[PDB]
RNA sequence: GGAGAGGUA
DNA sequence: GGGTATTCGCCGCGTACCTCTCCTAGCCCGCAAGTATCCTATTCCTTGCAGCGGT
DNA sequence: ACCGCTGCAAGGAATAGGATACTTGCGGGCTATATGGCGGCGAATACCC
């Protein structure tokens, strides 16, 4: 659904609107199994196991920077973005990673 | 029932022609308002807002049974515009030089006389129906106005046509105005020319013709006495479009059945004589001056209420059938009229007429074509109008408005390649009296008849009532179309815009011969003034369920010009309808904004919740002095916006708050107007 | 369509379908891989995982 | 020819 | 400026086989395919000019 | 030998049909946007003494 908005008329405003159905995509569907046919040679697609996007407390416990220092980092990891990491340096700072 | 069928076509000037698609709400940025669905070509659906809707007419091309829908951005509707405004320049001589001499010259105003017409009213031995009593009234008061008259007497056959002209002719020679009254044919032209001849046979009135009848040099004396003006009433036939008449004083022109005439002919009368009185006849006219009489530019008028005993003549689609031949011819001759048998093949109409004479022994047959001599015709019509022979083997010359009511059959052998307007013509050939009126169309086999008339058939046959010339005639509008609204070919649909369109592009012409604007001025879009204060304002489909009446109701909207029309408008909702919505009552106050801004210049406003802009006009009424002082007054509320806008910065939180200031606003304005 | 028909097609985890079983084929549909896009790599992941 | 997927030892 | 120290980028990270599917995105240019409209017939109505008797 | 009259071509209206260049969907045939792995190692910097 497509509008017109009249430019001269302020912030907020209508001159026209227009609508078509569109035909788009070509989605396959799922047999009554659960096997999809690509090219008549019925595939599927198994379920990955992929961490959760949330926010991670991670260690080294001990196995870095020569010092038996343990360096906890954390991840901010969405779901859709750009990775957050926080990580402790061996002289105690504080350090944003991205991506 | 004249705009608002769904599905009916139904026409925008950006786009083309579309179907009706009903009306709904659409929700589109916090204002949920009011926008039509109309459809094109692969479902293409627009929603228009009931503000914009002057942009949707109805489809003038007819064309129900197929009308272009110009799929979106197809730009035909585009190509076909710039093609037409190229036909609408104002440098078109067609027609410019009328209204040229519109914009400069005037016309003629007849006077009436209240004493000596009633003697030409005891003349006319008959009785005038209601319906053409009142035709008379609007001829006779349209004669005495000085503008060029121009009138259609567009009725049904046999009412009395003759008689309206007569009376209008009357008032001319009262005031001798030299009346050029116009047919297509030499045979009603005679048969008119017998009807004035009887009928003014008390008058020093001159009644002539000019005609083929008439000779080289009796015609030639009967010009020469137009040419000297002696002549009082003028009969002819498309002899008078050759140039070399010329009437001293020539104030009243009477065309009878515009129909086989062309525009091109009925110009050329037109061109000569400027402030003529023009007068029209027809019992149909052709769908593009069909178009152009409900539109009207012109003026209209339907005759209905038969004088004693007309009927409803029986339509026969049967197949060509000899033994149908010979009841009806029988059945007719038993009856007492005489019969038409219609050929329209000059080649053949020997042969035919040779074979039906032994084909019906009982019958007496002669030859009617227009490809033999005259005056061997003129002795054909002699016998056949003094009943001298019945059955009457011819082509499509009797389609000539010939009267002779004694016959009450028609038998057309061929109903191939004829026109239904000229079905109907040929309809009113038999009837025009008392005694019952047989109309036999002898066709072909249905497979080898037609691709059309078989359409043909099923309308002249399922239309046979009362008042029919009409029905028939907005059937024939749809089935051929309106031509080009000033030029050739008004059969087809010929990129048919609108005559609704005419409106627009002649004042824009008239802009044009303004002298101060071109033709470059194109005023397309004129708004001509806005303004938005965003609400939705709407009429309510919960609270208006017709979409008919919504739309009537937002006509009345866009038409209302005083508050006084919001009153009446808010008290019929009131009282038709009861309750009083918050939307609907907004947008009336809206109206009355747009009727304040036109009172008091405004060329455009904006709102919104901060505020808006104003717009000025130049010829306005806006205080300069007490706006510069409200801005020196509240600078915090108010800054300019050009030297002919202003922003204006208002807490316009709550609805009613914006409704009260834009209110006492333009009151502010009204108070201390310059 | 492409990247529709790509990821169907050719993708990591839309695999062919073993169907040799009724078995395979129902141990094949609850398949709980770890592999593919926004997962590690086959040759390159610890123990522990 | 080269990628991807699954499988045996 | 020199030992230390940290980073940091590059190097590498099993063999043989078998089964299957899948391999550039988009743009341009003309090339076939379908169409509205215009020149060609036919065969009513008025014109126009030449035959044409007749003197 | 001079002129008014007949008739046989010349040019508008209304209708079938074939043509024909417009108008366009297509398909072949071209050009040109990251985030789960560690151990080691030497070379380039960081750093204060």
């Amino acid at each position: 659904r497509l509008v017109i908005y009249e430019r001269e008329a302020p912030e907020g405003t209508v001159k026209d609107i227009k609508e078509q159905e569109v035909y788009m995509g070509e989605i396959p569907l799922m047999t009554d199994n659960g096997t999809f046919v690509i090219n008549g040679t019925e595939r599927v697609i198994v379920s990955q196991l992929h961490r959760s996007p949330g926010v991670f407390f991670d260690s080294d416990k001990g196995k870095t920077h020569s010092s038996g220092k343990v360096l906890y980092n954390a991840r901010i990891i969405p779901y859709r973005g750009s990775w957050l990491d926080f990580e402790f340096d061996p002289k105690d700072n504080l350090f944003v990673r991205i991506d | 029932l004249a705009e608002l069928h769904i599905g009916q076509p139904v026409v925008h000037l950006e786009h083309g022609v579309g179907r009706y698609a009903g009306m709904t709400t659409l929700e589109a940025g916090g204002i949920t308002g009011e926008y039509l669905m109309l459809t094109y070509a692969n479902d293409a659906k627009l929603y228009v807002p009931v503000s914009s809707l002057h942009l949707i007419s109805r489809y003038a091309g007819g064309a129900e049974e197929n009308a272009p829908l110009h799929k979106l951005g197809g730009d035909a509707w585009s190509r076909a515009r710039q093609k037409a405004a190229e036909k609408v320049r104002d440098v078109a001589a067609e027609l410019l030089d009328i209204y040229a001499q519109r914009a400069a010259k005037e016309g003629f105003a007849f006077k009436h006389d209240r004493e000596q017409y009633q003697l030409f009213c005891d003349s006319f031995p008959f009785e005038t129906t209601p319906d053409q009593a009142q035709a008379i009234n609007a001829v006779l008061s349209d004669m005495c106005q000085p503008l060029a008259m121009d009138r259609l007497v567009c009725g049904d056959v046999g009412f009395g046509k003759t008689e309206v002209a007569m009376r209008a002719a009357f008032l001319a020679v009262d005031n001798h105005k030299q009346v050029a009254v116009l047919v297509p044919t030499t045979l009603l032209a005679q048969q008119h020319y017998d009807n004035f001849r009887d009928r003014f046979a008390n008058w020093p009135v001159r009644i002539e013709m000019i005609s083929r009848f008439r000779s080289a040099k009796e015609q030639t004396q009967i010009l020469a006495e137009v040419a000297e003006g002696k002549i009082d009433i003028l009969i002819g036939t498309h002899k008078l479009l050759q140039s070399d008449v010329k009437f001293k004083d020539l104030g009243l022109l009477i065309v009878d059945e515009e129909h086989r005439f062309g525009v091109r002919h009925k110009e050329r009368i037109k061109a000569m004589r400027a402030n003529v009185d023009i007068l029209t006849l027809t019992a149909t006219p052709i769908p593009r001056t069909l178009n152009m009489a409900m539109s009207g530019m012109r003026d209209l008028s339907i005759i209905a209420t038969p004088p004693a005993r007309r009927l409803a003549v029986k339509t026969f689609v049967r197949e060509y059938d000899s033994m149908v031949v010979r009841e009806a011819i029988l059945r007719e001759i038993l009856r007492g009229g005489q019969v038409y048998y219609l050929y329209n093949d000059v080649e053949n109409i020997q042969k035919a007429a040779e074979r039906l004479a032994e084909l019906v022994p009982e019958a007496r047959i002669a030859i009617g074509h227009g490809q033999m001599r005259e005056r061997e015709l003129e002795r054909v019509m002699n016998d056949f109008h003094h009943q001298r022979f019945n059955v009457l083997v011819c082509t499509t010359i009797i389609e000539t408005g010939i009267d002779i009511p004694t016959a009450n059959t028609i038998i057309i052998e061929r109903a191939d390649h004829f026109g239904l307007a000229q079905l109907h013509q040929l309809r009113g050939r038999v009837g025009r009296s008392h005694h019952q009126a047989y109309a036999w169309l002898l066709t072909p086999h249905p497979k080898a008849m037609t691709t059309d008339a078989q359409k043909r058939l099923e309308a002249i046959a399922s239309l046979e009532d009362l008042g029919a010339g009409f029905a028939l005639a907005t059937h024939d509008l749809e089935i051929r179309g309106a031509g080009e609204l000033l030029g050739e070919e008004q059969s087809g649909s010929m990129e048919t815009i609108g005559f609704s369109l005419y409106m627009e592009l002649l004042e824009n012409a008239v802009d044009a011969l303004k002298a101060g604007r071109e033709p470059s001025l194109e005023d397309l879009t004129s708004q001509q003034t806005e303004v938005e204060l965003r609400m939705p304002s709407l009429l309510p489909d919960d609270f208006i369920p017709d979409v008919n009446t919504r739309l009537s109701f937002y006509k009345r909207i866009a038409s209302a010009k005083t508050e006084n029309e919001l009153e009446e408008i808010k008290v019929e909702l009131i009282d038709r309808f009861g309750l009083l919505p918050d939307p609907a009552r907004t947008l009336l106050d809206i109206a009355r904004l747009r009727q304040q801004a036109q009172k008091l210049g405004i060329r455009k406003l904006e709102g919104n919740e901060k505020g808006g802009v104003i717009e000025f006009a130049e010829k306005n009424h806006v205080n300069p002095a007490w706006l510069i002082g409200l801005l020196q007054k509240q600078p915090q509320h108010y800054r300019l916006d050009g030297p002919t806008r202003l922003k204006f910065i208002q807490d316009l939180s709550e609805r009613k708050t914006r409704i009260e200031w834009v209110r006492q606003f333009m009151r502010e304005l009204e108070e201390n107007a310059i | 369509s492409a990247a529709v028909k790509e990821f169907f097609g050719s993708s990591q985890l839309s695999q062919f379908m073993v169907q040799n079983n009724p078995l395979s084929e129902i141990t094949h549909k609850r398949r709980i891989s770890a592999l593919g896009p926004g997962g590690l790599t086959r040759e390159r992941a610890g123990f522990e995982v």
